[PDB]
RNA sequence: CAGUUUGAUAUUGGUGUAUGUCUAACCUGGGUCCGUGAUCCGGAUCAGGGACAGUGUCUGAUGGGUAGUUUAACUGGGGCGGUUGCCUCCUAAAGGGUAACGGAGGCGCCCAAAGGUUCCCUCAGCCUGCAGGUGUUGAGUGUAAGUGCACAAGGGAGCUUGACUGUGAGACCGACGGGUCGAGCAGGGACGAAAGUCGGGACUAGUGAUCCGGCGGUGGCUUGU
RNA sequence: CAGCGAGAAGCGACUGUUUACUAAAAACACAGGUCCGUGCGAAGCCGUAAGGCGAUGUAUACGGACUGACGCCUGCCCGGUGCUGGAACGUUAAGGGGACCGGUUAGCUGAGAACUUAAGCGCCAGUAAACGGCUAAGGUAGCGAAAUUCCUUGUCGGGUAAGUUCCGACCUGCACGAAUGGCGUAACGACUUCUCGACUGUCUCA
RNA sequence: GUGCCUUUUGAAGAAUGAGCCUGCGAGUUUGCGGUGCGUUGCGAGGUUAACCCGUGUGGGGAAGCCGUAGCGAAAGCGAGUCCGAAUAGGGCGAUAGUAGCGCGCUCAAGACCCGAAGCGGAGUGAUCUAGCCAUGGGCAGGUUGAGAGGACCGAACCCACCAGGGUUGAAAACCUGGGGGAUGACCUGUGGUUAGGGGUGAAAGGCCAAUCAAACUCCGUGAUAGCUGGUUCUCCCCGAAAUGCAUUUAGGUGCAGCGUCGUGUGUUUCUUGCCGGAGGUAGAGCACUGGAUAGCCAAACUCCGAAUGCCGGUAAGUAGCGCGGCAGUGAGACUGUGGGGGAUAAGCUCCAUGGUCGAGAGGGAAACAGCCCAGAGCAUCGACUAAGGCCCCUAAGCGUACGCUAAGUGGGAAAGGAGCCGACAAUGUAGCGGGGCUCAAGCGUACCGCCGAAGUCGUGUCAUUGCGUGAUGGGUAGGGGAGCGUCGUG
RNA sequence: CAUAGGCAGUGUGGAGGGAACGAGGGGAAGUGAAACAUCUCAGUACCCUCAGGAAGAGAAAACAACCGUGAUUCCGGGAGUA
């Protein structure tokens, strides 16, 4: 971190934009690609069973988001879903309940 | 001499631009008009 | 453990593909002089040159 | 009192005649216009020649004038 | 910083008109007596001073007495003298770049028009008696030089504020930070019938990174709500 | 065993002390002089304090500063800095005060102006044997090619056969000067400088 | 045929270090640290820390951490997201990891080893020396004459002015001969006492235990060195830099330039021909500006204006680029060419463009890093050549033929004068390397031949690399690879 | 009066030592910042008082967040993150 007396790197450049924030949670994310071939029958799909499939870290907020697409019905279980993933999972005939 | 002006419209009242303008020359507030992005209009900035 | 250069952490982020990005420096005051185009030109991030971001990258963890 | 001098601009032709540019490319940094915009030819506000146009690069004199010209 | 020093406040009370007075806090390195064989100390007791002084906390002034350190570099050794950033020219060897305490100069602004647009005009110099003939760049271009500008970018009028807001295909120059040009699009405007031009000035100097802080706006968020 | 003597100049009055281990001196000290402080739990000094020295002293005493026996003298300047004294008035900290403006849903609470006050400073006088200078005043007395004079081996006189040294004057004081004392001074000096007599292996010259 | 190392542009150097042998002496260790490579296990998963059980190296332990989705200041949205009024244009994202082990680099620790002057804390020192305090002692002898004296002469005693000696001494301050005080501000014994930013000082920064512009000892402590020195076994392949910008910066360092290794690409590199371009140098000229007696001059004059060089395209012929690990270099030297400063100087200094040295052996120039020839894998008692030479030193021509020189010119030089003169410094010929050379062994021009290197060919042999064959193998800083040896363990 | 003081009688009371560890107080500089004063070194070196076999801490005027845990101490994380 020195450059021969000259202003470092670090001390020229301004710092960045903005703020952070405390209690700012993040989901772990499915893509409906990837829960599409954990799920090949469909079925209910619960949060704790998503943990035992290792598709998510344990004791967190699941948000399934919908890159892919999914062919057969499922009934998600989970805390979020985002709208694209939404419409998807309905127009397969599957139906999404939110915990939060 | 010059100083740092900065103009405002009677409504957005937001300060929008800043100019130099000679102080002996025109004493007198200055005025035009700009375009204000509050207002989206082409309004009457006076200065303050 | 290492102890990441507190100063470089608060100016330096790194993008989801590993590239360090920096804000553009002059955008803080004389702005009067400056033309609209020049502000814009400051706006936003930039990458940072290879050799600089070599450094930043192993000064920051 | 002498020993004092302006650090140097790079001026001068940076795309010569035959050579392949893209719309908007630096064709000439100049002083003045040493060189007038020709066909497909802007100029900036600092007498910069840059090409409007995809095209070759091609040097002339049209109505009496050195020009640059980029030919599709 | 020690020291010296000012004021407030605590120790600190009564009473009268900032200033008197009283005694009881407090002070006597004043006298005498006892512990006691004792110039220390303490306790008596008379003699005074006296809510002052001394001391604690807070506070202004002074403070080489002391303490910690700074006191740039370049440089035909060092000091003295000079210079340090930006712009123009020559050295620079017909792209670009290129050094010396090499050779010449400027800048730290200015203009509410000396900006934008539409329209119109051509100068300097010379000759003749405001007028006429000649005169193509030798005048002018806010400001140094250079490259340009007579198709005017020079001169004169009408109208205006683009000396805009949201952007940046694609490129030039720098080790980097950065510096520079820029098509096209949208908004909302100026000028013009229109084509079109307008994101300051013929171009290139007229400026200063980050940190910290001030002002206006907006409403994104931080410790149970 | 057991003094060489004489004339002259410079500095310091003298006897003394000094850089143990390259400088003994013109340096320090001194007796004398002036100024400043101290009223006695003195001032000053060692110590955080007690407690001590000053002193078992008391303005003819003690401490600090400079000059340095003795003789003739010690000129002008108080504008600057410092010191002494006066503080009308201006400014000024803490403290006292709490105008008024906010947050919350009268209370609590945040920031907080006007006003009140000391020293100090600005201000007014004095002070130079105070630091200092000669417009505040522009160097008097005395001395002067000097422990100071670059030019310089100044010029003149004396001394020598020959004198960049020495002695007496001149004054064109680069850049003397009155207690960081001026000019002299009998005696003194393992101090510096010049000259003469006696004497010699210092030398001719070994 | 001019040592070794270090440091240098350059060292046998008369620049530093080493008398010699033997032994010891400098790149280490920690970490569920960071990072890259190789390898191993598992693999959309990987893996434990503390800790628990066990004799051991074994088993358990999911708290955690890394991967799994990103964007934005954030709310938030999410293969999108943010700026934005925008279904405008853009920035950032979308279209096999992890855990050990080994190695390189890196972070914090003394961190490759050695080396200050000095700073701070606590203590020890006035037996030396500087003061003061208490109590004792010493001053032969003779003079002077208010029997006084900081009086006189002079031994003891105290001191140290001059000279000589000594100077690895008899002595870390003395000896010999002179010299000063020698009744006082004197000398001295014993006992006390003042201690380090402190003492004491008739004042020299003197003295305070041979040390004082701040004593000595232990501790912080393995202080700090942009600095100096040192850093130990071998070979194979490649192989620089002394430049640009910035710098409290100039002998340091950051980034870029130049090296190497891994990985991807594959002729993209480079050379030559041709083709398309801009220019304002050399030269030349006066049309502009200036200088100036029809003739002239000019870095900052140009009516003109090459050769080269530069940019791109293309053809033929034979290294380039992206991404990462690791560097060193950033003091350059001379010589050719174009210039500036200097004086129409310098082995001068500052630039541009080549060469060599640096880091380059070998041959030549007598010796002579930078000049001419030439790039050393190793062996060779073969051959041909390069620069340079062929009378003897010394390999090869007293070569052949024509002509010139009379000065030893050759074997140093000017204006100028009629190959010559001009010509002229100091140890010893000394300005051909020496002998000698005009009966050239000198210069010129042809002809013939030969000598001459680590060059090339011939022969044998090893190694790197690409596809038996082609190329390749000097090398300092530095990068990569393969190994020798010592000790110990299974 | 009275106390101060003095006298008498007793106490397996104290005094000093000790390698490291501990609690509470005082508290440097070299060094780093490529200078240096805020800052670092570092509450380290050193010093002072008091201990015990260990010391200290320790039974909520504590956390948390509207759900809840329930004296203190120590170890690995959280994390070189806020």
């Amino acid at each position: 971190r020195f450059e021969g007396g000259q202003m470092p790197l670090h001390m020229r450049l301004p710092k960045l934009k903005g703020f952070k924030n405390p209690f700012k949670t993040e989901y772990q994310v499915v893509n409906l690609d990837k829960l599409a071939s954990l799920y090949p029958e469909g079925g209910e799909v619960t949060v704790a069973d998503l943990v035992a499939k290792g598709a998510v870290r344990k004791n967190q907020l699941v948000k399934v988001l919908g890159q892919g697409e999914v062919s057969v019905a499922l009934q998600v279980t989970v805390d979020a879903v985002s709208g694209s993933a939404k419409e998807k999972i309905t127009a397969a005939g599957g139906s999404v309940t939110e915990l939060v | 001499v010059r100083p740092k002006i900065t103009l405002a419209c009677v409504e957005c009242k937001e300060r929008n631009y800043i100019t130099k303008k000679n102080r002996r020359n025109n004493p007198d507030r200055l005025e035009m008009k700009k375009h204000c992005p509050r207002c989206n209009a082409h309004t009457a900035h006076r200065e303050t | 453990k290492n102890k990441t250069h507190s100063g470089a952490k608060k100016r330096f982020k790194i993008t989801g593909s590993g590239k360090v990005l920096r804000e553009r420096a002059g955008k803080r005051h004389l702005l009067e002089h400056k033309s609209s185009k020049l502000t814009r030109r400051l706006t936003g991030n930039a990458e940072m040159a290879p050799g600089d971001s070599a450094k930043i990258k192993k000064m920051l963890g | 009192r002498n020993g004092r001098d302006s650090n140097a601009q790079r001026l001068g032709v940076k795309r010569f005649g035959g050579q392949v540019v893209n719309a908007g490319e630096i064709l000439v940094r100049q002083r003045g216009t040493h060189f007038h915009p020709g066909a497909g030819v802007g100029r900036g506000g600092d007498d910069t020649l840059f090409a409007l146009q995809a095209g070759s690069v091609q040097f002339g004199t049209f109505r009496g004038r050195k020009v640059v010209n980029i030919v599709p």
